[PDB]
């Protein structure tokens, strides 16, 4: 019977869409990155 | 403290009253505390 449409279900997906945004870290590899540093100020020595 | 007294013979005894008192020690709670923000973990050479 067509009355089965009265108990139709709806599905809610678990993979969420994120509103269009930047993922970040775009400029990694474009600059000189140094990992695992310490302190409040990091000094880069320079030679002539 | 008690005390010895005198009385006439055959007279009723008259006690020298021994005082009583209760010394009440009231219990109190004390806390010594400090915070160590995680932003200082990499900026300190010591273990805060």
């Amino acid at each position: 019977s067509l009355a089965l449409s009265q108990i139709e279900i709806q599905q809610f997906l678990s993979e969420a869409h994120a509103e269009f945004q930047s993922e970040g870290f775009l400029l990694q590899g474009a600059v000189r990155t140094k990992s695992g540093t310490k302190g409040s100020i990091v000094h880069f020595p320079v030679f002539g | 403290e008690g005390m010895a007294n005198q009385k006439a013979p055959q007279d009723d005894i008259t006690p020298m009253n021994v005082s009583n008192r209760d010394a009440e020690a009231v219990i109190e709670d004390w806390y010594a505390s400090e915070y160590a923000d995680r932003s200082f973990q990499n900026k300190l050479a010591v273990n805060a």
